[PDB]
């Protein structure tokens, strides 16, 4: 039920998660258009999420 | 499954929606970060519901509040809330 409210929040930040390929989709409000980010262990996935989210703020 | 996406949603957003149960509708935003930090507020109604649990000084609850009512960009709020929760560490 409230699942739409949670998705509406992250979606409001311009993030469009998609498990159809373990990837996070994104939209840059200022300039730019749409961006995509694949999910991977990488060195610090937490930092990667703070990276797109910090840019989404603009 | 719905629970699988919800896990990736909270696990990576470090943000959970905890509604307050009692007699009035209330939304408690909780940041998953050892010190455990959370702020009470909602875009619906507004009452004496004023609780802040950062990890440094009230300035956070202050700039954070003025930020949302002054910028009108809920993005600059959760984005600055994250950078602010880090400065607390």
């Amino acid at each position: 039920n409230e699942n739409i409210l949670k998705l509406k929040l992250y979606r409001s930040l311009g993030v469009i998660l998609d498990l159809e390929n373990d990837q996070v989709l994104i939209n840059r409000k200022n300039d730019g258009n749409i961006d995509i980010l694949p999910l991977d262990n990488n060195l610090s996935d937490f930092y990667k999420t703070k990276y797109i989210w910090e840019r989404l703020g603009k | 499954n719905d629970a699988a996406e919800v896990a990736l949603y909270e696990r990576l957003l470090q943000l959970r929606v905890l509604p307050g149960a009692s007699d009035v509708h209330d939304v408690r935003f909780v940041f998953g970060d050892d010190s455990r930090c959370w702020i009470e507020v909602a875009m619906h109604g507004d009452h004496v519901i004023g609780n802040s649990h950062p990890a440094l000084d009230p300035k956070s609850r202050a700039t954070l509040e003025h930020v949302l009512t002054v910028q009108g960009d809920l993005a600059a709020f959760l984005v600055v809330a994250r950078d602010m929760l880090l400065a607390s560490l």
